[PDB]
RNA sequence: GCGCCGCUAGAGGUGAAAUUCUUGGACCGGCGCAAGACGGACCAGAGCGAAAGCAUUUGCCAAGAAUGUUUUCAUUAAUCAAGAACGAAAGUCGGAGGUUCGAAGACGAUCAGAUACCGUCGUAGUUCCGACCAUAAACGAUGCCGACUGGCGAUGCGGCGGC
């Protein structure tokens, strides 16, 4: 059913901590808990394992990606900047 | 108190033998003082001139860069740099109603001499037109700069520097361009507007006394 | 002798000169062939003592005065010219200093080669300081 | 009362020009409200021209030209007098004021 | 700085100047040739058909 | 006790028949079964560590010999990345980034892996309990309850004791200030709340 | 990314209709050995030894391979049901042409 | 902005003037580089979009107006309470990034007084990403749909026919 309006994740902590540091997490937490679609076997199997790690239920291959998330917003651009400078020069 | 302009000296600077005018002019330099040594301290002055004083006939609104490269003692020899148009024709060339196309391309020669072409052309009101607006499709400017650059991509992955930059003295790049776009829609301001150099190749001495010999 | 480049009569030198009218002050400075040694670098706000006349065209005529003693002094005989505005991001006209600048070096012994206006022009580059209503005098 | 029938501002049909920034005051207009003025002034100042050739070591040296597009605020367009106050039954004319070279 | 003072006839008159009447412009000629002429500004009576003296002989023509 | 991950990269042995293995800080988005090259011309991809004078300027760089030879010193922490600018081909000197941001320069024989280090943006959700900060501090040192020096006695700190819980003495002291007595802004240059950034060299 | 890949995956959804095709690894190794098979198609994401051998198969039956560019689920899509798939071969073009095409 | 050389003592800014940056060498000139904004001149009483709005080239799509049609179904239609969608800027929340401009703020000028105009430095903001807010002189100050009622010269898109 619809049990809830305004909190989903975080309503755990119930009447606790606020309402801008459970605003803060409910973002993060989602994050965190999801399974990220593989980008090595196509599926969708990436739990997060302890903080950095991310790891396939299946093909087994453990990418260390981001803090609460897989693909951190700067090493996105990071990894599509260094190629950037491998064929400007080549080197 | 000391005068610091009579502990320089004065060497010529001389533009390659594909052209036909060589003294370019006198850059001035500092002597070697001890670690400074004034060999290096000037490979790499580039110079802001034009065609009509290194051609005779050709006109006067295109001009060359020229890196410096090595030193022969009095006589210091150069390299082609780019070149660019000057910019009282650039923005003569530009009126009112009617569309410039550009088009530009990263090409390099069998020379390792990666270039980057660029190159602009604007429509042409035709002789009986009495209208104003002469102005392209946007379908006619995309295959018009698809044939730009098919021109200029023949010109120069051919074939070496040498040939390349031999070819844009009279400018048959921008002929050629003209020729064979007037099908599609009738230019008639169609030039190579600026080259710009992007590699060095590892800098031998034999391709630049062969650049400044006959 | 030492100082000086070694040239016929007949023959000159080509040296590029600088002049950078801008608004509220004006630049005569002169330098050679390769854009980089500076011969020398007057200024119409050094050779006036007011600072309302920074850019005056007084000012710029005997900055041009000096900057040619000066020239043909070393030995350099001929200019081109690269005349600017204040570029780019602000505004384009010259200012008051550049036919008062290069009137003032014809007149006072110099030939003159390629002159050029070569002044900044940016692609929509940056944003203005005005405010949006602009600056309201 | 509506003053003019193009209100200023010579749109039909758009909701947005892309606005430009006056050239002396830097006060934000649109691109078609702006008073536009185009200067193909020679950059030699032409009284300064027979005082160069003296100096020119050229014969036939063409004169380069300088090319100046200034845009401007209505506000400043008056002050600076590029337009003018005009009456009623001349203001529907969309016509430059004549040349005459000398 | 030391130029010689150059002495001038004058052509045409073009009128009154400096808000007041009392300054006028003259667009002299150098007493040297047919050509070499500016269009200066003096103050006083002109009676074209005179010499007068300028003390430097490279200034300005008015625009505002 | 630490956020950052590490990879441990097997290296085969040139001088005797054996399998050695290290262990980095990770440099982000490698994954297991990746081929991380390393020396003097290792082709610049993500993972590979290789010397800061061969590597073009602007490039992003983590985990590098502050000293030549050092194996490995200068921003580790997750989510940090040091950038070097301007080399100098002449008296192999050249300049990096820190994540601090006084720029510092270096040695350009400085062996240096290449990319942002994963577990970054780990500061970012609040630690939001005490208890995830009990757990943070308990498998790092002993210094988590951090009692403040105005609540405690005159005997045991130079701010504590007083019919109130005020400080009396200015909390900023010099730099020679003796043991025991640099409590507080320990030689601050400004105090109070900081508008700006930095906004100084 | 703008304009024309309707050369490559709109034939593909033809072929789903007409032709015969089979799907996935142990079956396109199956009809590449015994000849049948007449154009492999590797994803991109199927792993290497995986995908250096179904090259070399092809290598010793001298029949063609297209390296497809996208996701295994994303060429699975754009064959046209919802499965992900690595590799396919078909048998028979009915009436597209995918081999008188680029390769 | 930052390197690296060159020269010299002012540069800056104003109706003037100063706060400011300056021989631990600035402004200027030259070669380089990096970051992040931005798409001039071409640009018009031109086009597209329901509106907001929309401009560097090349690259998956998905769509649309209109024209052309001896195509097909044959009233399937117009406006529309309740109800939803998209909605400039500014704003608020979270993360990247921070070049430039720059609310607030500081300081200098101006003034009887300047918490204003002018000057310098500058925070939040601009900039991207994901979530919200639903307002504007969101103006053709004209709801949408249908017909009929003058002319002329054009500009834009098709289609047909012509020296
Ligand atoms: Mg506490
Ligand atoms: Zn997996
Ligand atoms: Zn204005």
């Amino acid at each position: 059913a619809k049990r809830t309006k305004k909190v989903g994740i975080v309503g755990k902590y119930g009447t606790r901590y606020g309402a801008s540091l459970r605003k803060m997490v409910k973002k993060i937490e989602i994050s965190q808990h999801a399974k990220y679609t593989c980008s090595f076997c196509g599926k969708t199997k990436m739990k997060r394992r302890a903080v950095g790690i991310w790891h396939c239920g299946s093909c087994m291959k453990t990418v260390a990606g981001g803090a609460w998330t897989y693909n951190t917003t700067s090493a996105v651009t990071v990894k599509s900047a260094i190629r950037r400078l491998k064929e400007l020069k080549d080197q | 108190v000391v005068d610091p302009f009579s502990k320089k000296d004065w060497y010529d600077v001389k533009a390659p033998a594909m052209f036909n005018i060589r003294n370019i002019g006198k850059t001035l330099v500092t002597r070697t003082q001890g670690t400074k040594i004034a060999s290096d301290g000037l490979k790499g002055r580039v110079f802001e001139v034009s065609l009509a004083d290194l051609q005779n006939d050709e006109v006067a609104f295109r001009k060359f860069k020229l890196i410096t490269e090595d030193v022969q003692g009095k006589n210091c020899l150069t390299n082609f740099h780019g070149m660019d148009l000057t910019r009282d024709k650039m923005c003569s060339m530009v009126k009112k109603w009617q569309t410039m196309i550009e088009a530009h391309v990263d090409v390099k020669t069998t020379d390792g001499y990666l270039l980057r072409l660029f190159c602009v052309g604007f429509t042409k009101k035709r002789n009986n037109q009495i209208r104003k607006t002469s102005y392209a499709q946007h379908q006619q400017v995309r295959q018009i700069r698809k044939k730009m650059m098919e021109i200029m991509t023949r010109e120069v992955q051919t074939n070496d520097l040498k040939e390349v930059v031999n070819k844009l003295i009279p400018d048959s790049i921008g002929k050629d361009i003209e020729k064979a776009c007037q099908s599609i829609y009738p230019l008639h301001d169609v030039f190579v507007r600026k080259v710009k150099m992007l590699k060095k190749p590892k800098f031998e001495l034999g391709k630049l006394m062969e650049l400044h010999g006959e | 002798i030492s100082l000086g480049p070694q040239v016929a009569e007949g023959e000159n030198v080509f040296g590029v000169c600088h002049i950078f009218a801008s608004f509220n002050d004006t630049f005569v400075h002169v330098t050679d062939l390769s854009g980089k040694e500076t011969i020398c670098r007057v200024t119409g706000g050094m050779k006036v003592k007011a600072d309302r006349d920074e850019s005056s065209p007084y000012a710029a005529m005997l900055a041009a005065q000096d900057v040619a003693q000066r020239c043909k002094e070393l030995g350099i005989t001929a200019l081109h010219i690269k005349l600017r505005a204040t570029g780019g991001n602000r505004t384009k006209t010259p200012g008051p200093g550049a036919q008062s600048a290069l009137r003032a070096l014809a007149r006072s012994g110099m030939k003159i080669g390629r002159i050029e206006d070569v002044t900044p022009i940016p692609s929509d580059s940056t944003r203005r300081k005005g405010g949006r209503r602009g600056r309201r005098l | 009362t509506k003053k003019r029938r193009n209100n200023g501002r010579a749109k039909k049909g758009r909701g947005h020009v892309q606005p430009i920034r006056c050239t002396n005051c830097a006060r934000c207009v649109p691109k078609d409200k702006a008073i536009k003025k185009f200067v193909i002034r020679n950059i030699v100042e032409a009284a300064a021209v027979r005082d160069i050739s003296e100096a020119s070591v050229f014969d036939a040296y063409v004169l380069p030209k300088l090319y100046v597009k200034l845009h401007y605020c209505v506000s400043c367009a008056i002050h600076s007098k590029v337009v003018r106050n005009r009456s009623r039954e001349a203001r529907k004319d969309r016509t430059p004021p004549p040349r005459f070279r000398p | 700085r030391v130029q010689p003072i150059k002495l001038a006839r004058v052509t045409k008159v073009l009128g009154r100047t400096g808000s007041q009447g009392q300054c006028t412009q003259v667009r002299v000629e150098f007493m040297d040739d047919t050509s070499r002429s500016i269009i200066r500004n003096v103050k006083g009576p002109v009676r074209e058909g005179d010499v007068l003296t300028l003390l430097e002989s490279e200034r300005e023509a008015r625009r505002l | 006790g630490r956020g950052a991950p590490l990879a441990k990269v097997v290296f085969r042995d040139p001088y005797r028949f054996k399998k050695r293995t290290e262990l980095f800080i990770a440099a982000e988005g490698i994954h297991t079964g990746q081929f991380v090259y390393c020396g003097k011309k290792a082709q610049l991809n993500i993972g590979n560590v290789l010397p800061v004078g061969t590597m073009p300027e602007g490039t992003i760089v983590c985990c590098l010999e502050e000293k030549p030879g050092d194996r490995g010193k200068l921003a580790r922490a997750s989510g940090n990345y040091a950038t070097v600018i301007s080399h100098n081909p002449e008296t192999k000197k050249t300049r990096v980034k820190l994540p601090s941001g006084s720029k510092k320069v270096i040695s350009s024989a400085n062996r240096a892996v290449v990319g942002v280090v994963a577990g970054g943006g780990r500061i970012d959700k609040p630690i939001l309990k005490a208890g995830r900060a009990y757990h943070k501090y308990k498998a790092k040192r002993n210094c988590w309850p951090r009692v403040r020096g105005v609540a405690m006695n005159p005997v045991e700190h130079p701010f504590g004791g007083g019919n109130h819980q005020h400080i009396g003495k200015p909390s900023t002291i010099r730099r020679d200030a003796p043991a025991g007595r640099k409590v507080g802004l320990i030689a601050a240059r400004r105090t109070g709340r900081l508008r700006g950034t930095k906004t100084v060299q | 990314t703008k304009k024309s890949l309707e050369s490559i995956n709109s034939r593909l959804q033809l072929v789903m209709k007409s032709g015969k095709y089979v799907l996935g690894y142990k079956q396109t190794l199956k009809m590449i050995r015994q000849g049948k098979a007449k154009l492999v198609i590797l994803a991109n994401n199927c792993p290497a030894l995986r995908k250096s051998e179904i090259e070399y198969y092809a290598m010793l039956a001298k029949t063609g391979v297209h390296h497809y560019s996208g996701n295994n689920i994303e060429l699975g899509t754009a064959c046209g049901k919802y499965y992900r798939v690595c590799t396919l071969a078909i048998i028979d073009p009915g009436d597209s042409d995918i081999i008188r095409s680029m390769p």
